[PDB]
């Protein structure tokens, strides 16, 4: 299950305070164990 | 259910299926057929005294 939300936040601390709750975005019916996890970064060529 | 279907003012998400009160009961659908809510409100009943 992932849920997600997006919001626009005033110049300032990143991590802002009130509440945005996250709307269910996709239940995907995989049925794998998962116990670790990794984000994936974009790079670009530098062509130099 | 047994019920009255109505038009709906409450402005459902689109994941949000049923809908439900302070009673946690059923008080609003969403069609598969046809995406739009309708309000389920129980039929008229009463007691009758003679
Ligand atoms: C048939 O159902 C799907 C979802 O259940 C809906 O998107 C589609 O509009 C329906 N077909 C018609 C002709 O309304």
């Amino acid at each position: 299950k992932i849920y997600s939300k997006h919001t626009p936040i005033n110049l300032g601390r990143d991590l802002p305070q009130g509440f945005s709750a996250l709307e269910p975005l996709v239940d995907l019916p995989i049925g794998i164990n998962i116990t670790r996890f990794q984000t994936l970064l974009a790079l670009h060529r530098s062509y130099l | 259910g047994t019920g009255v279907l109505t038009e709906s003012n409450k402005k459902f998400l689109p994941f949000q299926q049923f809908g439900r009160d302070i009673a946690d009961t059923t008080d609003a659908v969403r069609d598969p057929q046809t995406l739009e809510i309708l309000d389920i409100t129980p039929c008229s009943f009463g007691g009758v005294s003679v």
